[PDB]
């Protein structure tokens, strides 16, 4: 399939900023998403973005917050964290399939980043 | 306007299937944003849902509440949880076309039901759009409710784990060193079945779709060789971590006799079950 690895986690106050990376070594034909494990919960659903990036979903609970993009040129994808808020809490990872409308689209996972609010 | 409709039930099969794909596609004009069909099932009916990825033409923007539909459904239609933990022994598989983009949900009800359940599913395409004759059109939502009956009569075999007792007839706890062989005799209409854990190994593959024939010095062989009027189901895995697998014989004429085991470094688990026809249960 494709391997991915992540970048980009760090500590913040209510309100901080962050930006994540992943990067795959065919991503360009893959959906992406991002994922949000906090302490003895499941990788719940952060945001997902289509191969093209024309299409864009988030979470009911960090719109307006987060921004999922991507470079298929550079084979990157990235998570702006905006308003980090202590909740957001938890290790970040970075997942690729060939859809994103339900969890078993996702068959290649990164290794997970902390992010401390 | 919330539309309502229903699933069609296969009454020779045993098969409900909820056609939504049609419902919620977003390049079609429709009158509801929802659309609400209701099913009630019992134990061992299936239920067969195609639904689209969002690689399919006018669903883009397509997704699924629980968005982990192959282990979850919506509990009281609002909260997710693992079917596992409101159905317990439940079969679902979830498969994948790679060409055209459409999955089969499939959930398998099993043979006992020990407690009265509803729950829900999501198929939402409101975010989905087309440009169609210079309109912009959007898709729409399927929910689907399902109701559960109680289940009427445990399963006569072999829980081998200890944690479906409520399930089946023999239940005990495993203990290391064991060398347990449960015993089971059925007639027609009536099920067997075991768990295991599933990191113990489950020979011969697959059991029961190849077993080992008894009246044969056991020689694995594939269940239909041996019977083709039976019905019959398993998962490897479970969430919760146990295989189960599942067996009914209807019609069935010739006196059977095979086995499958379970089996670990520590102990060894066997299942033997004699079918016998004109066998009556007490
Ligand atoms: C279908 O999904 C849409 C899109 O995500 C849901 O609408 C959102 O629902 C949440 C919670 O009710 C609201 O906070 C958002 O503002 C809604 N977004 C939009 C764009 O309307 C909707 O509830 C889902 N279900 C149905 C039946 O439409
Ligand atoms: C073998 C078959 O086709 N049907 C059998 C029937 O012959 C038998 O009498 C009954 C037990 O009462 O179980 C069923
Ligand atoms: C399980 O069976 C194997 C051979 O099939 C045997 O070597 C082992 O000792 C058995 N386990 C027991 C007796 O607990």
């Amino acid at each position: 399939q494709v391997q991915l690895q992540e970048s980009g986690g760090g500590l913040v106050q209510a309100g901080g900023s962050l930006r994540l990376s992943c990067a795959a070594s065919t991503f360009s034909s893959y959906a992406m998403g991002w994922f949000h494990q906090a302490p003895g919960k499941e990788r719940e659903f952060v945001a997902s973005i289509s191969w093209s990036g024309g299409s864009i979903r988030y979470a009911d609970s960090v719109k307006g917050r987060f921004t999922v993009s991507r470079d298929n040129a550079k084979n990157t994808a990235y998570l702006q964290m905006n308003s980090l808020k202590p909740e957001d809490t938890g290790v970040y990872y970075c997942a690729a399939g060939p859809y994103s409308s339900d969890y078993g689209g996702f068959g290649s996972w990164g290794q997970g980043t902390q992010v401390t609010v | 306007t919330i539309g309502k409709d229903i699933c069609k039930y296969d009454v020779t099969t045993k098969v409900a299937t909820c056609e939504i794909i049609d419902t919620i596609d977003s390049s079609v004009l429709k009158e509801h944003h929802t659309v609400h069909y209701s099913i009630t099932l019992s134990r061992w009916d299936k239920l067969i849902i195609k639904y689209p990825t969002n690689e399919k033409t006018h669903f883009e923007n397509f997704f699924v509440n629980p968005f982990n539909l192959k282990d979850k459904v919506l509990y009281n239609y609002n909260k997710p949880i693992n079917i596992e933990h409101i159905l317990p022994g439940a079969i679902t598989t979830d498969i994948y076309d790679t060409r055209t983009k459409i999955k089969q949900y499939i959930l398998r009800i099993p043979p006992y039901v020990h407690k009265d359940i509803h729950f829900s599913l999501e198929f939402n395409n409101s975010l989905s759009l087309t440009k169609q004759n210079q309109n912009i059109i959007y898709g729409n939502v399927a929910k689907i409710f399902i109701h559960i009956n109680q289940g009427y009569k445990e399963i006569h075999g072999c829980d081998f784990t200890g944690k479906y007792s409520h399930l089946f007839t023999y239940s005990k706890k495993p203990l290391p060193n064991d060398d347990d062989i449960c015993n089971v005799t059925i007639g027609n209409n009536t099920f067997s079945g075991f768990a295991c854990l599933s990191h113990f190994e489950l020979k011969p593959n697959n059991c029961f779709s190849s077993v080992y024939d008894y009246n044969e010095a056991n020689k694995v062989k594939k269940l239909f060789d041996l019977s083709t009027k039976v019905e019959l189901d398993h998962i490897k895995q479970n969430t919760s971590g146990y295989t189960l697998s599942y067996i009914i014989f209807n019609k069935e004429s010739t006196k059977l006799k095979f086995s499958c085991t379970c089996s670990s470094n520590y102990s060894n688990y066997t299942i033997r079950i004699t079918f016998d026809p004109n066998y009556i249960i007490p």
